[PDB]
C-alpha cells in the first residue's frame, strides 16, 4: 500500500490528483470497499472548509466539489514546505469534476482571442511569515467506494 | 459601453420591501462577482450582497434572512429585493463588479433607499432677522419637511456671495430641517431687500419668504 | 471576520505635500485582498491600488500602495487640488467589508469663528413649537465646540448641528446648531446662551439674548 508516496512535487487545487488504490494532521472529519480513491492537493486554511458536503466557494464552486453524499472522510495537516487555484468560472463545477483549461475569461460582451485585458482574465491566480490561515495547507481526500461487486480493500 | 447604472430606489415604510435593479452594459452580469455596496448619509461605504458565477449569495450578518440578490440572463440585470426593512437601510445602494484579487474596479453612481413611515409635507419657513458699519448675518430656517430635497435660493439667485446654505438633518419626529444664511453689510440692511427662495417639489410647495430687521 | 480601522478620522495637508494613509487590520490578513478608494462628494468610489500596490489602470503614479501584514499605507507623494477626497481601504476574506473612511482637507490658517444667535421668530411661536438657531461662520478647523445654555443651565438632548464642506474659496467650514424646545418650555426661561469654543479663539465666546427684548 502506497500511503507513504501521497504524503516531493504536489498539484494544485485546480488539478487535483486522485489514485486508483486497490489490493493493500490539524484537520480530520469522516462523515460516512470495492474501490478507494485517494484525493491529495492543498487549500489555504480558510479554505479547508471548502472539503465538506454542502459547500460554497471560490474552491468549492470552481476548484474541488464533494458530491454531498460523501461517505469517506478529509485528512490534512499544518503549514506546507512546498499553488493555483481557479478564480473565475462561468458555472460551478460538478461533484468530483477537474478543470484544467487555461482559456482567457471572458468577462464582457466582446470575445478576448487569447489575450489578457479589459473584461479578459487569467482563471487561475497565484497563491512564510504570514498568518498561517493563508499559509498553505496540504489537504488529503479520501473516497469510498461501494458497489455490487466483489470488493478490492 | 462598461457602464452599470442603478434603478428602483424610493420611499419604503419600515418593515415594507423592495427591489433594486441594476442593469449592466459591456460587461456580463452572470459571468462577474456582482456586489451591493451602500452608503449610509454622512457614513461609508458598507457591503451588503455578494453573487458568485456560479450562483452562490453571499449576505453580511446584518442583513441575513432579509435581503436576496439575483440576476437576469436575458436582460443583463441585476437585482437585489429587500425585505424587512429598518431605519438602518436609508442609503444610496450601489452594484460594482468584482475581481476577487484585484478589486472592485467598476462603479455605478447608485440609486437612493429611504425607510420612514413619514409622509410627505410642506416646509415651514420662519426668517432669521438680523439685530442691531459691519456684517450682518440673516437667514431663514426651514424646518419640519419631508422627504429630500429642498433648493434655497437668496434674491432669485441674483445673491449668491456670502450665502452658507447647511446640509439637512433628519429631526427625532421623522421631518427634515435645515436652515441657510448669508452676511451682508449692516449698512445695507435697511436699502437692501434680501428674499430667500425655497422649492420643494414633493409636496408643491414654493415659497418666497423675505427676512426684514 | 476582518475589521478594518482607519487613522486618522480627518487628514489635513496642503497641496504639494505627502499623504500618509493608514489602514489597520486588527488580525493578520493577505496582502492580495486590499483594496484603496478615493470617493469625490457626489460620485461613486474610485479604485486607486489593487492587492498591496499596484495601480489600477489609468490611477496617475503619485499613488503609491505599500504595508504587510496588519499595517498598511496608502501615499500621494504630490498631492494635487484635486485628490483631497475620502478615502478608503477594503479587505475581502469570504466577504468584502470596509473601513470608515478618512477624509482628505485642505491645510489653511486658523480662523475663529463669527457667532450670531438667532431668536425664534414670531411667527414660529404662533405654533407651538420655538427654534434656536447660533451660526459659527467660515471657522478653521472643523473641530468647534457649541454649547448651549438656558438661564446658565447646561442643556443636551435638544440640539442638532449640521456643517457645511470645506469651501471653494477660503476653505472654512460654517455650523448651524438648532435648540428645539415648545412654546411652554420656551416661555418658562428668559436667558438663552451660545458658548462657542474654538482654536481660534482665546476664551469661548457667548453670545446670548433675553427672551422678549429687541
Amino acid at each position: 500500500c502506497p500511503f507513504g508516496e501521497v504524503f516531493s512535487k504536489f498539484a494544485s487545487v485546480y488539478a487535483w490528483n486522485r489514485k486508483r488504490i486497490s489490493n493493500c494532521f490539524s484537520t480530520f472529519k469522516c462523515y460516512g470497499f470495492t474501490n478507494v480513491y485517494a484525493d491529495s492537493f492543498v487549500v489555504k486554511g480558510d479554505e479547508v472548509r471548502q472539503i465538506a458536503p454542502g459547500q460554497t466557494g471560490v474552491i468549492a464552486d470552481y476548484n474541488y466539489k464533494l458530491p454531498d453524499d460523501f461517505t469517506g472522510c478529509v485528512i490534512a495537516w499544518n503549514s506546507v514546505k512546498q499553488y493555483l487555484y481557479r478564480l473565475f468560472r462561468k458555472s460551478k463545477l460538478k461533484p468530483f469534476e477537474r478543470d484544467i483549461s487555461t482559456e482567457i475569461y471572458q468577462a464582457g460582451s466582446t470575445p478576448c482571442n487569447g489575450q489578457v485585458g479589459l473584461n479578459c482574465y487569467y482563471p487561475l491566480e497565484r497563491y512564510p511569515t504570514t498568518g498561517v490561515n493563508y499559509q498553505p495547507f496540504r489537504v488529503v481526500v479520501l473516497s469510498f467506494e461501494l458497489l455490487n461487486g466483489p470488493a478490492t480493500v | 459601453e462598461v457602464q452599470l447604472v442603478e434603478s428602483g430606489g424610493g420611499l419604503v415604510q419600515p418593515g415594507g420591501s423592495l427591489r433594486l435593479s441594476c442593469a449592466a452594459s459591456g460587461i456580463t452580469v452572470s459571468s462577474n462577482y456582482m456586489n451591493w455596496v451602500r452608503q449610509a448619509p454622512g457614513k461609508g461605504l458598507e457591503w451588503v450582497s455578494l453573487i458568485y458565477s456560479g450562483g452562490s449569495t453571499y449576505y453580511a450578518d446584518s442583513v441575513k434572512g432579509r435581503f436576496t440578490i439575483s440576476r437576469d440572463n436575458s436582460k443583463n440585470t441585476l437585482y437585489l429585493q429587500m425585505n424587512s426593512l429598518r431605519a438602518e437601510d436609508t442609503a444610496v445602494y450601489h452594484c460594482a463588479r468584482d475581481l476577487v484579487v484585484y478589486g472592485m474596479d467598476v462603479w455605478g453612481q447608485g440609486t437612493t433607499v429611504t425607510v420612514s413611515s413619514a409622509s410627505t409635507k410642506g416646509p415651514s419657513v420662519f426668517p432669521l432677522a438680523p439685530s442691531s458699519g459691519g456684517t450682518a448675518a440673516l437667514g431663514c430656517l426651514v424646518k419640519d419637511y419631508f422627504p429630500e430635497p429642498v433648493t434655497v435660493s437668496w434674491n432669485s439667485g441674483a445673491l449668491t456671495s456670502g450665502v452658507h446654505t447647511f446640509p439637512a438633518v433628519l429631526q427625532s419626529s421623522g421631518l427634515y430641517s435645515l436652515s441657510s444664511v448669508v452676511t451682508v453689510p449692516s449698512s445695507s440692511l435697511g436699502t437692501q431687500t434680501y428674499i430667500c427662495n425655497v422649492n420643494h417639489k414633493p409636496s408643491n410647495t414654493k415659497v418666497d419668504k423675505r427676512v426684514e430687521p | 471576520e476582518i475589521v478594518l480601522t482607519q487613522s486618522p478620522g480627518t487628514l489635513s495637508l496642503s497641496p504639494g505635500e505627502r499623504a500618509t494613509l493608514s489602514c489597520r487590520a486588527s488580525q493578520s490578513v493577505s496582502s492580495s485582498y486590499l483594496a484603496w478608494y478615493q470617493q469625490k462628494p457626489g460620485q461613486a468610489p474610485r479604485l486607486l491600488i489593487y492587492g498591496a500596490s499596484s495601480r489600477a489602470t489609468g490611477i496617475p503614479d503619485r499613488f503609491s500602495g505599500s504595508g504587510s501584514g496588519t499595517d498598511f499605507t496608502l501615499t500621494i507623494s504630490r498631492l494635487e487640488p484635486e485628490d483631497f477626497a475620502v478615502y478608503y481601504c477594503q479587505q475581502y476574506g469570504s466577504s468584502p467589508t470596509f473601513g470608515q473612511g478618512t477624509k482628505l482637507e485642505i491645510k489653511r490658517t486658523v480662523a475663529a469663528p463669527s457667532v450670531f444667535i438667532f431668536p425664534p421668530s414670531d411667527e414660529q411661536l404662533k405654533s407651538g413649537t420655538a427654534s434656536v438657531v447660533c451660526l459659527l461662520n467660515n471657522f478653521y478647523p472643523r473641530e468647534a465646540k457649541v454649547q448651549w445654555k438656558v438661564d446658565n443651565a447646561l442643556q443636551s438632548g435638544n440640539s442638532q448641528e449640521s456643517v457645511t464642506e470645506q469651501d471653494s474659496k477660503d476653505s472654512t467650514y460654517s455650523l448651524s446648531s438648532t435648540l428645539t424646545l415648545s412654546k411652554a418650555d420656551y416661555e418658562k426661561h428668559k436667558v438663552y446662551a451660545c458658548e462657542v469654543t474654538h482654536q481660534g479663539l482665546s476664551s469661548p465666546v457667548t453670545k446670548s439674548f433675553n427672551r422678549g427684548e429687541c
